[PDB]
């Protein structure tokens, strides 16, 4: 026939196309969502890359402000292959290269002979070191 | 509720039918038993009004898109220090979005009008009806061959399109306004890289060329046989192309670049 | 050889010849004469529906198609000094410089460009347009006319719907997307485009690029055999004929105007 | 008239809960969905490349924007306006203004420090700690001599 | 024939507000004020990278273009017209006309200095002035 | 006609066959894969080090970057790298340092070699490893 | 008319080949040296040596040899300069941001350029200025 035979055709045709933008379209492992607390965060925003010895290990998710400290607060994500990292743990904003986007580092210390799970709190911290009072405590 | 305001009707049932149409009419046109020594007097016929005839529009506008990408490269960069980086934006636009998204708008313009033209006119003087009737399939007869010679022109008609642009930008850029040829070609030959503008020029150009043949042979497949219903379907040809090239170009560009 | 190749360059000189002297002769008995605004006035808005108001379909939900290209292809090579201040310039300057006007014509000559040569031809096999010149006004003034004023009013029109659409297309993969700081990407945009240069210079380019595209679709729908192939053969004609038009005068405004 | 009842139906809903996108420009936060702001003023001496619509940021995170550069016709000072939200009201009257680059085009903005617990903010005040924009002319310059 | 006639309307409403889209929000072009400017003279003795539509200041904020730069040729002096308008008509005789650039990458601008009381009025000359930065110079100083 | 079919069609397989020597020549690709051994150090901060990062001796590049590897128990970057067969003669005393080409290139694994002689083979490490340096440490660093 | 159509034959083809001159009017041997340098730097192919300012020539293809892993700066320049002295040398110069940079007895055939100079990266000048 004409209608019965061209009509389950489209059906599983059009939900292929649909389903391979789906795929297409990045639309596809757990961390336990550390927390810091800064001053001076710099160019750091959603969706910024946090790295450990130069290679990406996660993202950060949001920059969020507390009102009674007014300090930003990083929503960092590191997964769940690196956990052995003391309380001592240092971090530091970087820039990729010269002009790139800033990152954070993490400089592990030397460990005691704590680990940080869910609802811990990075202690050591170093914010982003803007370009005008370096220059401006320099030449003066 | 039972009126046109919100059971209207004949939108889900229709314009679905048609996409089942085009499915079994691609299905029954690819599937089959290899004839290679049938068509393959069929292919290179039918490569001559597809791919040759195609070259003529491609030519003599591919140095005047690549004359207008060395114009417009020029001013915009007076004031940062990129003139020996003249090749930069030449060869990276022409790989990159420009190339298989231009030609493929000139593929569904010529080609893409005139295949379905080619059928339809087959349907209204009952061509394809009276080589039905005589124990052989019209779908493998004039459908087929006419699909892979589409399939194979336009990366081919592509690189054509990409090579022409680059020497459509060496005239107005290397020859005119003073810009040494060794500066203009050490931005272009170790300065971009394999597999993000080579690769990638191809793999875009072989979806695009699927994508307006299917829609370029279903309007002439599934036409009214009469004067109108051939010119119909030719000006929707140009417009359901448009809007899957261009609609494409923003699903590809998702893995690729970043 | 020298009587036969001479015979066969020199018949394809006049047949070349005579197409510019019927083209000039058709505009030129469609515009001049005595004024007749009170009778085209229903005449105008009737022709203003299929050549503006069905062409804005191909327009809008393809200029978020355009923006969202250019505005990704334009940020990820702009990382490297600044990704603050980005994405104003370079998109909004190239949808107004050769972007924009030469876009909306091969979306114009496609689907308005295409559908004005059909028209015509159609009426021209079954006998209208010398039905009407044998009991009334000829239809030089009377089809051909409303039909070529209604296609340079609306592809300068639809020029600013494909550059206002194409810039909040841009404001999609900027904003809300990977981020730049969207204040910045107003205050400084507008420091980079002014009148003359930017704005008034994208309305010089419609104006002229609509006279071009009109003439051979109208000329193609006229000079066409009253055949059901002459219909189809002169539909093809008209979309490489207005895009050797488009793109061949964009060199030209290109080196007059920047 | 039997299959146009239910099976037709379902895409009317699917095209409808599809028909949103995220729009923070065209029409729903530009002028209907805003945040209650409050007007400040600061008095400064150079803005260097200051222009409308700067964020107001304390260490990164925007809380304001900049509605527009007025100048005094008796002294002849820049004038700026601030636009911080209600949602951040505990500013104290020792607080500092100062301008910051971030670029290399001349693209400054505005980065508030808080100051030291005094009096809260209010709707229509003026700070008068103040600091002026860095200029790469006077920069070299104070090297050499 | 009525449907012919109304998405007309909205096709001329929707292409007349793409227009307010482009001169408000992507251009300033709102206001055309008919030109409320008077125009100037200086003297430099070298302007580095002054081109024309230079916009000269005031602490930052930007009025007053630059109409026109020529060169004198009596000793091979360029003179450059500043051209602010007829609002902030209170200038010391005391300024100062130095060349700045806004940032590292940006535009070579004219920032102008406040003295400490002759009223500059349209058709007269700035006295004291000051050059560009020159970049050969400083690198020979700096070793030297 | 029948013979202008068949020629034609051999002159656009050419024509498209010219063309796309023309990006094997003049654009990225130049030339027209032998195996090698895969290389094992350990560093401190590797920068912006990706996959088919250029490994040169001098200037000539003889390899490429597989992969970024990490260690599960002291955490630090091990990268790994591939040099050709004909570069074979290499001592131990070698400074694995972090370059970048220019100055906002990509960064390259540069690498030196330094005059009972043990040699490199497949499959050993290095201990002499010079880390990319950041931007921090520099400006930090000369003040304090 | 067959009389007609054959005389404005040979009256278009008088214009073609006018309009074909203007566009194909825009559209030496090289004797080989020798140089030992150390450090390339990114310096590559068919790169602008310009000794004195004006080119002369350009590098041939680079590779390291076995022996003592030095690569070979060998250079193509023409038959137009030729008087050059045996006491000359070669310098590495750089030219913009992205690292592409440029060059600046008898040498008839077979020169070895003594006295070489190699670019200094700017990895290991900043350990002299920091100590
Ligand atoms: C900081 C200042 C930056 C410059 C600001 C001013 C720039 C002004 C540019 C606009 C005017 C010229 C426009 C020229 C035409 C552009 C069109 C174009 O680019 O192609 C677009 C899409 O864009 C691309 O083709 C991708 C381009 C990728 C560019 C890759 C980077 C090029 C590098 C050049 C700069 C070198 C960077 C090194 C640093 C040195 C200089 C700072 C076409 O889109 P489609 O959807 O395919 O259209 C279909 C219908 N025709």
């Amino acid at each position: 026939q004409t209608k019965k035979n061209e009509i389950w055709v489209g059906i599983f045709l059009l939900a292929a196309l649909l389903a391979a933008l789906f795929v297409c379209l990045k639309a596809a492992e757990p961390t336990y969502t550390l927390y810091a607390t800064f001053d001076n965060i710099g160019g750091l925003k959603a969706r910024s890359p946090v790295s450990i010895g130069g290679v990406v290990v996660g993202r950060v998710a949001d920059i969020t402000l507390d009102p009674k400290t007014y300090l930003p607060r990083v929503t960092l994500e590191i997964e769940q292959r690196y956990n052995h990292i003391p309380d001592t743990s240092s971090l530091s904003i970087r820039t990729s290269g010269l002009l790139g986007e800033q990152y954070l580092a993490l400089n592990v210390g030397f460990e005691d002979p704590a680990i940080l799970k869910d609802g811990d709190t990075i202690q050591d911290t170093k914010s982003a070191m803007v370009l005008e009072d370096l220059i401006g405590q320099f030449l003066y | 509720l039972l009126n046109a305001l919100a059971s209207l009707g004949h939108k889900g049932i229709k314009t679905l039918r048609t996409f089942g149409r085009a499915g079994l009419m691609l299905f029954n046109a690819l599937v089959g038993k290899p004839e290679f020594r049938k068509h393959a007097p069929l292919l290179v016929r039918q490569l001559y009004n597809v791919g040759v005839l195609s070259m003529l529009i491609i030519v003599v506008s591919g140095v005047f898109i690549g004359m207008v990408l060395g114009l417009q490269g020029y001013l915009v960069l007076t004031t940062y220090s990129a003139e020996t980086s003249l090749g930069m934006l030449v060869a990276l636009s022409l790989l990159r979005e420009l190339g298989p998204v231009v030609a493929a708008l000139l593929f569904a313009g010529r080609a893409g009008s005139a295949l379905t033209a080619e059928i339809g006119l087959m349907r209204a003087t009952e061509q394809l009806s009276s080589m039905e009737m005589m124990a052989v399939d019209p779908l493998r007869r004039v459908i087929s061959p006419r699909f892979w010679a589409g399939v194979i022109s336009l990366p081919l008609l592509t690189v054509i399109f990409v090579a022409v642009g680059i020497w459509g930008g060496s005239l107005v850029g290397v020859s005119w306004k003073g810009i040494d040829s060794g500066f203009f070609w050490s931005a272009m030959q170790n300065a971009v890289d394999w597999r993000m503008d080579l690769v990638n020029c191809l793999i875009k150009s072989v979806v695009f060329a699927i994508t307006v043949t299917w829609i370029s042979l279903f309007n002439g497949y599934d036409a009214i046989p009469t004067s109108a219903g051939i010119s119909r379907a030719t000006t929707r040809t140009v417009v359901h192309s448009s809007l899957a090239v261009l609609g494409l170009d923003f699903v590809l560009t998702a893995l690729m670049f970043g």
